[PDB]
């Protein structure tokens, strides 16, 4: 299962 | 340690051909799980493999709800990292990710990783700490500085350690038939002349699994690094891979030369000649 | 800084006239990813020819294999034909079934 994060990480 | 789990994340920009498209893969040691893509008629997450399509419902709405959401910020990052590297919007670029996590035989995470790459470059990597970021540039830095501040590692590492270990445990049980067993290379070597004076010996290892497998001529009991002729490994499209190792050798001389195989499947290393 | 592939072409299993089998063209070491991969019969170009979902190695470069089945005979000739940004123009790498 993949990685998922409550706000995804911008550059 | 015994198995990993990695997810392979590619977003490639194309202006004038539509948005960024968005491919996703994961896998479980050298087996292939499932894939999204983005350009699909219906992009969903789909299962590659026999194992994983027992997941119900909630799995794949999830998985997939997860990939559209992050096609939509790796879309974001393509435009962000052009302003961080002063690039005009008409080039093609790309920005790859892996991530995942590497568990020993008591299921135990080993090490976990998250990296991240620009147009094939290092960009940004956790570290083995999984509490630190080594940044390759100053455009990477400004990243390093956001992810910092955000405290992104911190979640990084509860993914890495819990649920990554988790679902790879679950997923190496539901398809322990193929995951926990190694299919050992079926091993030859042939003979090619070249000339009255020369030949080829070429040592094939053939139909095994996992693909990490090493290969060696001798000459007398000396290895012959420089002078091996070594294909990279190949998947044959059946699970397996196949690998090659070939020397030139004086006409008379065959008998020589020794080919050497390791790999895990093997209760011991092997040596062959013609 | 871009990176031209490298090509195998290579079948499934043992080659035997007659046995039906996968012609197998690995394209690997290329960046960036967009590439184009025919399998060829005789010159020709094998019309079902299905690919591998893009992933890539720990050096960052993609990987393809591009697969078919075929009943490799005495006189046919196969071969697998890639371009690629980094090509000026297509190569063409011939089967050889001791490869």
């Amino acid at each position: 299962k993949a990685f998922s994060p409550e706000v995804i990480p911008m550059f | 340690g015994s198995h990993s789990m990695r997810y392979f994340y590619t977003a490639m920009s194309r202006p004038g051909r539509g948005e960024p498209r968005f491919i996703a893969v994961g896998y479980v040691d050298d087996t292939q799980f499932v894939r999204f893509d983005s350009d699909a008629a219906s992009p969903r997450m789909a299962p590659r493999a026999p194992w994983i399509e027992q997941e119900g419902p909630e799995y794949w709405d999830g998985e997939t709800r997860n990939m559209k959401a992050s096609a939509q910020t790796y879309r974001e990052n393509l435009r962000i990292a052009l302003r961080y590297y002063n690039q005009s919007e008409a080039g093609s670029h790309i920005i790859q990710v892996m991530y995942g996590c590497d568990v020993g035989p008591d299921g135990r995470l080993l090490r976990g990783h998250d990296q991240s790459a620009y147009d094939g470059k290092d960009y940004i990597a956790l570290n083995e700490d999984l509490s630190s970021w080594t940044a390759a540039d100053t455009a990477a830095q400004i990243t390093q500085r956001k992810w910092e501040a955000a405290r992104v590692a911190e979640q990084l590492r509860a993914y890495l350690e819990g649920l990554c270990v988790e679902w790879l445990r679950r997923y190496l049980e539901n398809g322990k038939e193929t995951l926990q067993r190694a299919d050992p290379p079926k091993t030859h070597v042939t003979h090619h002349p070249i000339s009255d004076h020369e030949a080829t010996l070429r040592c094939w290892a053939l139909g095994f699994y996992p693909a990490e497998i090493t290969l060696t001529w001798q000459r007398d009991g000396e290895d012959q690094t420089q002078d091996t002729e070594l294909v990279e490994t190949r998947p044959a499209g059946d699970r397996t891979f196949q690998k090659w190792a070939a020397v030139v050798v004086p006409s008379g001389e065959e008998q020589r030369y020794t080919c050497h195989v390791q790999h895990e499947g093997l209760p011991k290393p092997l040596t062959l000649r013609w | 800084i871009q990176r031209t592939p490298k090509i195998q072409v290579y079948s499934r299993h043992p080659a035997e006239n007659g046995k039906s089998n996968f012609l197998n063209c690995y394209v690997s070491g290329f960046h960036p990813s967009d590439i184009e991969v025919d399998l060829l019969k005789n010159g020709e170009r094998i019309e079902k020819v299905e690919h591998s979902d893009l992933s890539f190695s720990k050096d960052w470069s993609f990987y393809l294999l591009y697969y078919t089945e075929f009943t490799p005979t005495e006189k046919d000739e196969y071969a697998c034909r890639v371009n690629h940004v980094t090509l000026s123009q297509p190569k063409i790498v011939k089967w050889d079934r001791d490869m």
